[PDB]
């Protein structure tokens, strides 16, 4: 414990790398973020963080390519390195070739960027987990842990009260056939509200939300458009 | 990651000092003593040969007063092992100055070169300092005979007479009390024996012991060193007047 | 961060890692060097081994060049890397200047390499002591190189275990004008008296300079005639 | 070797002394002189005299290196450096610039310093001439008698061959090398604005500057 | 290509043509050769087009940082020295540009002709370009240093015309500026069909010469 | 193309050079050019050759020499200054042309007044009289015929006048304006002559 | 080690390896600079063993350029290496700008390089506090105090080194705006050895003007010292 | 034996700007020395919604220079969250072009777009990092021929400056007139041409058919 | 640091160095910035250690570019290298792209240098807190950069030793709509409540970046006097 913690090289006598287990809980402090995969749409919503009622809400949703977007949850500085890496990767592929980067291959290209910061002892594991949501030819959601690892999901949640939001998603199997994004965007927004603490701030026009789908490039949901969605959430 | 194995040899102490240099100064305070003396005729360097055995060659060599250039020479007091590293380095410096500017290097300029390298190790690199400090006497046409005393820390200082090594205080006291400003070469040599004899609390030296050298520029920078034979006369002369 | 000195000054002002290296040199087989009027003798005792080993396959007295021999007393692994690196200097010198390298410059070069491992980071000091002897235009030489890197000029010396009384024995039996034949006689005797359980045959080694002849290592046929007395 | 900065260097061996000579011109272009003090004979050591001939830039630049390494060798040695050790060093120094050559044709002249007993009560012994000559890439063309380089190498070879005799003392040797040089410079129009014969013996060194034709 | 400068009684009058021609064909005829290097310092293009448009605007970048870290305005001597050094690093790379840096600094009015080979020079009446010789020729016979502004710009316009008249590669609109003790103004962003104005005032013949 | 003349006496060294700017070879550019690079330690360095390389080389020498004299409270000797200049000129010779001709001059406590002559190829050598550029072919003969031992400063300037009215009369481009740098009596005096 | 951050944030937020570097300055020699209308005087403390150690050490009062002073206070070992970088910098600036470096630019560089050594890896912070006197682009004298932490500021009359607090509080109460050439010598002398022994050998004072920095010789130094002991009686 | 790495694929790009628009027209023929590779290779690549680039040099360099520039522009959009103005793009292309001054792109580029309310604007380069705003510019094989034609109608040496007004419809017809003149007078000019009209709302890609000889 | 390096996660998920540098920004002089829809106003305390100082060379509100100005907190010497770095990057952007840098974009390149020690070159986290503001486009902006690297755009923030008190006053007296002058008097009142006895010229160095001119302006002794005379809060 006290001895098996100082560096990211020593294995605990149970074979656990503590210094990547510790960075794996920095994502558990970021605000919740939920991705829902429809038959042909992906909806990503995240709760922006306001440190004071003078400050602007912190940005949660980031755009990578035409049909690729992410939602970090962890250390903001570490995520900014990864978005630049991903953006410089989808653009180079669209430059060297004329195609769109294979989302499966792009996630692997960023999942091993986590890795190279784990073998050495002069580096640290990234403290950020990502939500790579994209529509390449079919909708797909990815998640990269601070240790080199990635998975393809059907729904996610990040950190703050993710267990509360997961319960809403774990019991909802409609999302596969949930066409009519109106019916799907409500499902995600209700999920995000579930993680949101009661007797506190409610979901307002300062919570991020974006979609990507068949002929729907990665777009934010405008506040005027978003505002009525929050109204149906109150129902 | 060898972080737990590091000693941080280039880190300040709580009182603003460097422990590695602090200990290196302690190392050169237990080494053999070396004497510097500036006379009107020339500059005198004389150190004490630490006894090892009678089987030492002690005929064509001694490891305290080396030659750095035809007009510069040094008397080392400290770790003899890493002195040869700095002696070879300063030999390179004094010969590359002559390569660039086509003239012999002034003594005050060699010292700052050999002190910068001595200091650089205690500034950055994570290496141990040079546990060595040596008087560097030499003659330069600009400011005449000079004598500089170096330091493991890298800070030097010009002097007229210095007695670094073990029991330096008892040898600086006699130097301070008997160093007349204007002395002849033979007079200075006798003073060197007197301070060398008194530093190691011996009434008379033995000549299987302390060795002497000087410059005494004769428009050609003769740079002579004593074999043991010439020092009996110096020992004889000391006995007659003391 | 991986190049930091492991040899650091102790508070009492001693490079304590070097003091440990000298402890191990003071526990190895005694190597011994003696110089005479017309040659230099380096001798070491190679303890009586099992008959399984091939004695000629290991020789503590190796040869640097035509007139420069060598012997060590320490860790055999470090001798080979130092001996091999010492031969490069003896060749690199001859690739510039026509003549064979001479002992004084060779010892200074080698001592600068032993000193490097004392100071540089991440490495330990060499755990051995060398006795480089040779014949030059400046007569005969016999040097010794400590693990610390400092080198000494000797007329006769010992480096191995129990070299305190071993060298005291030589002091009362050595003179400057000693004949080379008598030097080997004294070299055998001093090794003989130090070696407990005196069986000094098949477990000794001699290397001679012989008044500007090429450095030669006496095979055992030329040694048994020196064990009568 | 260039007509630019035309100059020649000559060395000769006597009975127990050697003489090294050169011309003092420094010609800017081929046919344009600017100085007549440009001595091309340098004192590497007490009995090691080197003579550099060719482009003066490389004459000086090489001389700095030679002087920087001979001093480094001697100081690290506490021993006077001998010719055949120095001579081989000059061969390797030139070769190290095999593809960016020092355009010089050096001459190395100086005694060899054997070291036998010389007596039951002596230490060092007689000396040997040791002439040698190189080229720009350092080919050790060692020779037991006169060696030449420079633009008048071919002019000097003819005269030295027809005038050199086996052994001569200091007085005899100086005259032959002076005649072998003056009358060889008078046949060159890019060198020979004043000679400087330097005959040296084991005891003394004689420097003479001849009254050469200046044309 | 033509370029002028005066350091006349109360300022500097920099004048250029506006022709950019490749080979023997006129690529453009409305190029701006004067560059706002600084509020007080302005340069000029000549020779190769990009080899000076890029570097002068690169030089403006260096000055802006220097003028901001030290919060004192840079001097023309220092600006020219910076430019000549960076153009010297490209000796054999084929650059070609003759720049006349003129401006006002604490030490009065300064001018510095800078060429592609690190050719910094301080003077009073520089001119560069293919038609520079004709431009020099007019100025040397009319330069006074006591000219007032009204006839200083007239002399500059007169010189640019006669240079563009004799030179094939010089022509187009004539630009004549003026450098104050504080900033500069654009006096003439003008024309060049005034051959029939200076000499041969009345269009009647072909102007034999 | 540009003329540099130097004359050394027992108590003086006078450096002469035309004040012309040959740039834009079809014409002159400046009538009062600056080729002299006066050094603090009673030294001067006169450069010929291309104007672009004169600034890059001469200014670089001036900084290094000044830096030497600031790191070391001494004043750098003329012999050191001369042979350090040759070293740098030869150092760049096989990497960058620097077609500049030097004329090193200065005063030294131990060696007196010295003049050094350097070609674009670094052919440094101390001389009693130097001449660079194409005008060397026409001013070297005056520097021999009319120069003798232990001249005084006034006679040396009379010699230099004799060289100047020669380049005007016989040399191809009749340089008219020249600048001198008289070093004598611990002074560095500057005067401009014409015709 | 080689490339490790040795200066790192203490749990209270301080940089311990810089705080310790400040304590290395306090174990030095006091230095005082005074500004005036168009000149600055610099007086420092020197320590020499009698009859030995000829005063060729000349630690403080370092020439940087034609007109640039420097009177450091701290580890003399780090003094030469830091100073020599500035002298290298001063000529490089005068090469890339063809105008001598102003006093403000040199101070900014010294503050930059000092702060660089407390931010890089495997480098010890300079244990030196310096102050620079010189003229800006416009001819206007200025003195720039510096600290090993890298912080720098221009001062009218500042004292650094051993027990600089006592000197500074004294120098703050009797500093006139434009003192005389002989007044600035007196104020510097009166302040420099308020903490140093009254002997005239201990203090070294030099005065900087538009040209040719001048060292004050022992004649008036002894003269003003005898005017100060009677002031203390 | 030396492998000269520069060939000219011909083709001409015509630019002409108006008060509130800009017309960029180019041919599509890609040809070797005297034979013809293909009869449709577009030389105009859109960059933003209101900025397009046309190049008429060597087609290998043009494809990578446009591709490099759109890669930079999209990278700029992501980092700065607003589409660059044409002035921003024009300056950026100058840096990219000059970044290889010592091995220059063998491409001549014309950059067209709108920055103000409309302010139809147009830049032209010469293979190396240099650009000046122009009312009309053309590059390529027909540069020598079209440029005189554009001058006579846009600027004037004419005694009376007729057709002072210039509606969008007539300017399109004028470029069709010009690009046809180059076709029948130039070897390398194409057979099918694309005409772009960057108006206030966007860009049109109306196509015109030319001679096939 | 007793057995840990710079890149070490605490068992709570936070880094050690950056959470230690957060305690180093609570010692500088208090600076208050206010962003209204007409331009950003930046105010700053002036802590003159002694009357001998020139009060001019020491500064708190530098300008990153022609349209950007910043405040500082924490290690003053450690903040100059950021501002100097940002100056080169801001100018470099203006060269590659002809326009002026977005304050949001300027902050990002500062933020990513604030963790250059992390190694995905510095060696320890920067220990300052910037208060950048400017008027690039989309109206004026005001940002705030932490040692931890997180940067949040503010409408009216505050840094320095008394930033906790200043943000308390701003969080009540700030309204979304103000004129330029209402911001200027508001900033001084916030400082007046937390500064020392005298609200003199030599105590504050307010600078403004007006939307209209789109250029920073360091108020001189005259422009600073007409704001103090307002005294909208004469409460003692
Ligand atoms: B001059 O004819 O020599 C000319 C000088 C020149 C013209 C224009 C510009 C320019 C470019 C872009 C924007 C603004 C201004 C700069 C310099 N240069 C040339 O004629 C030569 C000949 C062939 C290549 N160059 C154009």
């Amino acid at each position: 414990r006290n001895l098996y913690d100082t560096d990211n090289i020593i294995y605990s006598p149970e074979g656990r790398l503590y210094q990547v287990e510790y960075a794996s809980e920095a994502i558990k402090q970021g605000t919740c973020a939920v991705a829902i995969k429809s038959k042909d749409y992906v909806v990503v919503s995240g709760l922006k963080k306001c440190i004071s009622k003078l400050s602007f809400p912190q940005e949660k949703i980031f755009k990578i390519d035409d049909y690729i977007g992410i939602s970090m949850s962890g250390i903001t500085s570490d995520a900014k390195v990864l978005t630049k890496f991903m953006q410089n990767e989808c653009l180079s592929h669209k430059f060297l070739y004329n195609e769109n980067i294979n989302i499966e291959s792009l996630v692997r290209s960023v999942a091993d960027k986590y890795q190279k910061n784990t073998q050495k002892s002069s580096k640290r594991a990234f403290g950020v987990g990502l939500m790579i949501a994209a529509y390449h030819n079919e909708p797909c959601i990815f998640e990269t842990r601070p240790n080199g690892s990635y998975f393809e999901y059907d729904a996610l949640s990040f950190g703050a009260r993710s267990h509360a939001s997961k319960t809403y998603l774990e019991k909802n199997l409609h999302l596969f056939e949930e066409c009519s994004l109106e019916e799907l965007i409500l499902h995600c927004l209700k999920a995000l509200k579930c993680s949101l603490s009661s007797e506190s701030e409610l979901t307002i026009s300062n919570t991020a939300l974006a979609v990507v789908g068949k002929n729907h490039p990665w777009q934010e949901i405008s506040s005027l458009q978003l505002e009525e969605y929050l109204s149906k959430v109150k129902m | 990651m060898a972080r737990r194995y590091d000693s941080r040899t280039t880190t300040f102490s709580p009182e603003g000092r460097l422990y590695q240099v602090e200990y290196a100064l302690e190392a050169i305070n237990n080494a053999s003593i070396t004497i510097g003396l500036i006379t009107k005729d020339g500059v005198i360097l004389g150190a004490d040969k630490v006894f090892i055995s009678k089987l030492i060659d002690k005929a064509n060599n001694y490891e305290k007063i080396y030659k750095i250039d035809k007009h510069i020479f040094c008397g080392v007091a400290g770790l003899n092992a890493d002195a040869n590293i700095l002696i070879n380095q300063s030999r390179l410096y004094a010969q590359r100055y002559l390569y660039n500017y086509n003239e012999v290097q002034p003594v005050s300029q060699l010292v700052v070169q050999i002190c910068d390298i001595k200091q650089s190790y205690t500034q950055y690199g994570g290496l141990r300092p040079y546990g060595v400090s040596f008087l560097i006497g030499g003659y330069d046409t600009k400011d005449g005979y000079q004598l500089y005393h170096t330091d493991p820390s890298g800070n030097y200082s010009g002097w007229f007479a210095t007695a670094i090594g073990t029991n330096n205080l008892t040898a600086s006291s006699v130097l301070k009390q008997e160093w007349k400003n204007d002395m002849t070469l033979e007079e200075g040599l006798l003073l060197a024996l007197k301070t060398l004899a008194k530093s190691t609390d011996t009434e008379i030296p033995k000549s299987e012991k302390i060795e002497l050298a000087y410059l005494t520029n004769k428009d050609g920078e003769v740079y002579q060193k004593y074999l043991t034979e010439k020092e009996i006369e110096e020992l004889i002369k000391l006995y007659t007047q003391k | 961060e991986y190049s930091f000195s492991l040899t650091t000054f102790s508070p009492t002002g001693k490079l304590v890692q070097i003091e440990y290296a000298l402890n191990r040199v003071s526990s190895s087989s005694p190597a011994l060097g003696i110089r005479a009027k017309n040659g230099v003798i380096i001798a070491t005792e190679k303890k009586s081994p099992n008959e399984l080993i091939e004695e000629n396959s290991i020789f503590k007295i190796q040869q640097i060049s035509e007139h420069i021999g060598i012997v060590y007393a320490g860790m055999p692994g470090d001798f080979r890397v130092l001996l091999k690196r010492a031969r490069k200097e003896a060749i690199r010198y001859s690739l510039q200047y026509g003549s064979e390298i001479l002992v004084k410059e060779l010892v200074k070069i080698i001592a600068s390499i032993v000193q490097e491992f004392t100071q540089t980071g991440g490495v330990r000091p060499f755990g051995l002591s060398l006795l480089i002897c040779g014949v030059d235009v400046y007569g005969y030489h016999l040097y010794q190189i400590d693990p610390s890197g400092c080198y000494f000029n000797w007329m006769a010396t010992c480096v191995g275990k129990d070299y305190q009384n071993n060298m005291s024995f030589l002091e009362k039996r050595y003179n400057k004008d000693i004949e080379i034949e008598d030097a080997i006689h004294t070299a055998i005797l001093t090794l003989k008296e130090s070696y407990e359980g005196v069986l000094n045959e098949k477990n000794i080694e001699i290397g001679v300079a012989y008044d500007n002849k090429p450095f030669k290592i006496l095979t055992q046929n030329e040694i048994k005639d020196y064990l009568i007395e | 070797i260039y007509n630019y900065n035309g100059g020649c260097v000559l060395g000769m061996s006597g009975s127990n002394c050697v003489a090294i000579a050169c011309d003092l011109r420094l010609g800017a272009n081929t046919f344009t002189t600017v100085s007549t003090k440009f001595s091309k004979i340098f004192k590497m050591n007490n009995n090691v005299y080197v003579g550099l001939s060719g482009l003066a830039t490389d004459i000086q630049t090489l001389y700095e290196i030679l002087r920087y390494r001979v001093n480094l060798y001697e100081v690290r040695q506490d021993a006077e450096m001998d010719v055949e050790c120095f001579a081989n060093m000059l061969s390797s120094i030139l070769y190290s610039n095999r593809f960016s050559p020092y355009f010089v044709n050096p001459i190395v002249v100086g005694f060899k310093l054997k070291h036998y007993v010389d007596e039951e009560g002596e230490k060092k012994v007689n000396y040997e001439p040791y002439l040698t000559a190189y080229d720009l890439i350092g080919a050790k063309c060692e020779t037991r008698d006169f060696v030449v380089n420079g633009v008048t190498s071919e002019q000097l070879f003819g005269m030295c061959e027809s005038l050199y005799v086996k052994d001569q003392d200091e007085n005899g040797l100086f005259e032959t090398i002076s005649q072998c040089l003056l009358s060889a410079l008078d046949r060159d129009c890019i060198s020979g604005w004043g000679a400087e014969v330097l005959v040296l013996t084991p005891e003394k060194i004689i420097k003479k500057k001849l009254k050469a034709r200046m044309d | 290509t033509t370029t002028l400068a005066f350091k006349f009684k109360d300022g500097i009058i920099v004048a250029v043509d506006s022709r950019a021609s490749m080979g023997s064909f006129i690529s453009s005829q409305n190029v701006e050769k004067i560059i706002e290097i600084n509020k007080n310092i302005l340069g000029t293009m000549a020779g190769g087009a990009a080899d000076c448009l890029y570097w002068e605007k690169y030089l403006g970048k260096i000055i802006k940082i220097y003028e901001l870290r030290n919060n004192e305005k840079i001097s023309v001597r220092a600006a020219s020295t910076i430019l000549s050094n960076i153009l010297y690093q490209y000796k054999g790379y084929g650059l070609c540009c003759g720049i006349i840096l003129s401006g006002y600094d604490h030490t009065g009015f300064n001018m510095f002709y800078v060429d592609d080979s690190g050719k910094k020079v301080e003077g009073n009446l520089f001119s560069c370009g293919s038609g520079s010789t004709y431009a020099y020729s007019i100025l040397d016979s009319a330069y006074d240093y006591n000219l007032n502004l009204d006839q200083a710009v007239e002399l500059a316009r007169n010189a640019i015309y006669h240079a563009t008249f004799r030179d094939g590669g010089s022509g187009g609109k004539v630009r004549v500026f003026h450098i104050h003790k504080n900033g500069y103004d654009k006096i003439i962003e003008g024309e060049d069909v005034f051959d029939l104005h200076y000499h041969y005032t009345n269009p009647e013949q072909k102007d034999q010469y | 193309m540009d003329t540099l003349i130097g004359l050394r006496g027992n108590n003086f060294v006078v450096l002469a050079a035309d004040t012309y700017s040959i740039n834009s070879i079809i014409k002159l550019k400046n009538d009062d050019n600056t080729k002299f690079y006066d050094i603090h330690g009673n030294k001067c360095l006169l450069l010929g050759g291309s104007i672009g390389d004169r600034l890059q080389f001469g200014e670089f020498i001036r900084k290094n020499v000044h830096l030497y004299q600031y790191q070391n409270n001494t004043d750098m000797f003329v012999k050191s200054f001369a042979f350090f200049t040759r070293k740098n000129l030869a150092y760049y010779l096989r990497r960058n042309p620097f077609e500049v001709n030097c004329l090193i001059a200065g005063y030294d406590k131990k060696d007196g007044y010295q003049l050094y002559w350097c070609d674009y190829l670094s052919n440094m050598d101390s001389v009693n009289k130097g001449a660079h550029g194409y005008g060397a072919y026409l001013v070297s003969a005056i520097l021999d015929k009319y120069y003798h031992e232990n001249l005084t400063v006034d006679e040396a300037l009379d010699i230099f006048k004799l060289c100047f009215e020669e380049l005007k009369k016989r040399f191809l481009l009749t340089q008219i304006n020249y600048e001198l740098r008289i070093m004598y009596d611990n002074k560095v005096e500057t005067q401009y002559v014409t015709v | 080690s080689y490339d490790r951050a040795i200066t790192v944030f203490s749990p209270d937020g301080h940089l311990l390896q810089v705080e310790h570097a400040l304590e290395a300055v306090k174990k030095g020699g006091c230095a005082v600079a005074i500004k005036s209308s168009n000149f600055a005087v610099l007086a420092v403390e020197k320590k020499n063993i009698p009859k030995l150690q000829n005063p060729k050490t000349t630690e403080k009062l370092i020439k940087l350029d034609e007109h640039n002073c420097l009177a450091f206070a701290g580890l003399n070992a780090d003094a030469r290496v830091l100073v020599n970088k500035t002298r290298l910098e001063c000529q490089r600036y005068y090469l890339n700008m063809d105008e001598p470096a102003p006093v403000d630019y040199i101070a900014k560089y010294v503050a930059k390089v000092q702060q660089k050594f407390t931010h890089r890896g495997g480098v010890r912070p300079f244990g030196i506090a310096t102050l620079i006197a010189g003229f800006k682009n416009n001819k206007e004298i200025c003195i720039y105090q510096t600290e090993p932490s890298g912080i720098y500021a221009a001062w009218k009359a500042q004292a650094i080194g051993k027990n600089a607090k006592i000197v500074q509080e004294f120098l703050e109460k009797n500093y006139q705006e434009n003192m005389e050439q002989k007044d600035c010598i007196f104020l510097a002398l009166k302040a420099i050895f308020e903490v140093v022994e009254l002997s005239s050998k201990n203090v070294e004072v030099a005065l900087l003007t538009e040209k040719d920095l001048t060292f004050i010789e022992e004649q008036e130094i002894n003269s003003m010292v005898e005017l100060i002991d009677q002031e203390r009686t | 034996k030396r492998w000269y790495p520069y060939i000219d694929n011909g083709g001409t790009v015509i630019g002409l700007t108006g008060k509130d628009y800009v017309i960029l027209a180019a041919d599509t023929r890609l040809s070797l020395s005297y034979s013809i590779y293909t009869r449709f290779c577009p030389k105009i690549s859109k960059l933003t919604d209101k900025c397009i680039i046309g190049s008429s040099g060597m087609q290998s360099d043009i494809k990578t220079l446009h591709s490099l520039l759109q890669k930079k522009i999209q990278l700029f959009v992501l980092e700065h969250s607003h589409y660059p103005d044409i002035h921003v793009i024009a300056r950026l292309l100058c840096v990219i072009l000059y970044s290889r001054r010592f091995f220059p792109y063998y491409a001549f580029n014309i950059l067209a777009g709108v920055d103000e309310n409309n302010k139809g604007v147009l830049y032209n380069y010469d293979s190396v990092g240099s650009y000046c705003e122009a009312t009309h510019s053309c590059v390529g094989s027909g540069s020598q021929l079209i440029l005189p034609i554009l001058d006579n109608r846009v600027e004037q040496k004419n005694q009376l400056i007729k057709n002072t007004n210039f509606n969008l419809g007539d300017d399109i017809n004028f470029v069709k007139d010009a690009i046809t003149s180059a076709t029948e007078r130039d070897i390398y000019t194409g057979d099918k041409t694309l005409i772009y009209v960057i108006d206030k709302m966007g860009i049109n890609v109306n196509t015109l058919d030319l001679k096939q000889d | 640091e007793y057995d840990r390096g710079v890149n070490t996660f605490s068992p709570e998920g936070r880094l050690f160095q950056v959470e230690y540098a957060l305690g180093a920004i609570k010692l500088g002089s208090t600076a208050v910035g206010i962003c209204v829809n007409d331009g950003v106003i930046l105010a700053s305390e002036r802590r003159i250690s002694s009357t001998l100082i020139e009060k001019d060379s020491v500064e708190k509100l530098l300008s990153i570019d022609d349209h950007i100005g910043c405040a500082m907190s924490g290690l003053m010497a450690d903040a100059r290298t950021l501002i100097d770095y940002a100056r080169v990057e801001c100018n470099h952007y203006k060269f590659i792209y002809n326009e002026n840098i977005n304050i949001k974009s300027c902050v990002e390149l500062i933020s990513e240098l604030a963790l250059d020690f992390s190694n995905l070159i510095m060696s320890r986290p920067f220990g300052v807190a910037l208060l950048i503001g400017g008027v690039d486009k989309n109206g004026p902006c005001l940002w705030y950069t932490e040692p931890s690297g997180t940067n949040t755009r503010f409408s009216a923030a505050s840094i320095g030793s008394a930033q906790e008190g200043a943000e308390l006053l701003l969080q009540e007296n700030y309204k979304k709509d103000m004129t330029f002058e209402q911001a200027e008097i508001l900033a001084l009142t916030v400082l007046r409540q937390v500064m020392e006895d005298k609200l003199s010229t030599s105590n504050v160095e307010i600078c403004a970046i007006k939307k209209s001119d789109q250029t920073f302006y360091k108020y001189n002794t005259d422009d600073i006097s007409r704001i103090i005379d307002v005294l909208p809060s004469p409460v003692y």
